[PDB]
């Protein structure tokens, strides 16, 4: 278990994640803000802003990435940005007390409970697999490297960067929950799970009561507005 | 088109 190569590789993607922390003057104002629907919604639109600056700086730093065409690169961003910052954000909630609050200011935002109940649910659902660091990051440079996101030009040469990927985090599984024979598989799953706020996503973006706020603007690039 | 994203992937 654990190759040289696929320790290198590890090692590489661990340097680049740990880098990537939520800033404590935002979760400050979790804390400290007036608790209102205007409000609560510009500290979920400052967190999803940071979850966008973190994921691309992780983005840039993965192994073969620059490799990659300019036009796919931003293809992949573009493609991955909400699966990956929905999974950012899980790993955010389930790994102090402020997690509470937090949840209380994401349900009195103005976002219809349609949208509300299924982040929690995945953020349990998520959260049952007890996942170390090391599979985040993994699953955070799968979901980021599919070769399966609109717009690529040469699918192949994302495919040869994912693979390794999903070998190293298959180890893992094994590595981090022998006990959990269907571990790895179960991950997947949650890939399945995750891919749904694709959709849940795209219709808020339309919302009235997320339409007619001006996101910030890495979020306005991201997302196509 | 995406200068933004540009700028920082390139940084
Ligand atoms: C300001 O919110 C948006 O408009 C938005 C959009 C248009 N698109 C994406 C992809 C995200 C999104 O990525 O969520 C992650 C939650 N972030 C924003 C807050 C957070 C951080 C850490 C821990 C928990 C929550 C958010 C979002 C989407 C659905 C539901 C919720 N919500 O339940 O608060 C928010």
């Amino acid at each position: 278990e654990l190759t040289p190569d696929q320790q290198t590789l590890l090692h590489f993607i661990m340097d680049s994640y740990n880098k990537q922390r939520m800033p404590q003057e935002i979760t400050n104002k979790i804390l400290k803000e007036e608790f209102s629907a205007e409000e609560n919604f510009l500290i979920l639109t400052e967190m999803a802003t940071n979850h966008v600056q973190v994921l691309v700086e992780f983005t840039k730093k993965l192994p073969g990435f620059q490799t990659l065409d300019h036009e796919d690169q931003i293809a992949l961003l573009k493609g991955s940005a909400v699966e990956a910052m929905f999974l950012r954000s899980a790993e955010i909630f389930n790994k102090s007390g402020h997690s509470d609050l937090l949840e209380e200011r994401i349900r009195n935002s103005g976002i219809s409970d349609e949208y509300i109940t299924p982040m929690f649910s995945f953020y349990k659902s998520i959260g049952e697999l007890k996942m170390t660091q090391e599979e985040y990051a993994l699953l955070t440079a799968i979901v980021i490297l599919s070769p399966d996101r609109q717009y690529i030009k040469d699918r192949e040469a994302v495919e040869k960067l994912q693979e390794p990927l999903l070998d190293v985090l298959q180890k893992l599984c094994k590595i981090h929950q022998p006990e959990n024979p269907q571990h790895f598989a179960c991950l997947l799953g949650r890939l399945t799970e995750l891919r749904t706020f694709n959709h849940h996503h795209a219709e808020m973006l339309m919302s009235w009561r997320v339409n007619d706020h001006k996101f910030t603007p890495l979020l306005c690039e991201i997302w196509d507005v | 088109e995406n200068a933004l994203l540009r700028y920082l992937l390139d940084k």
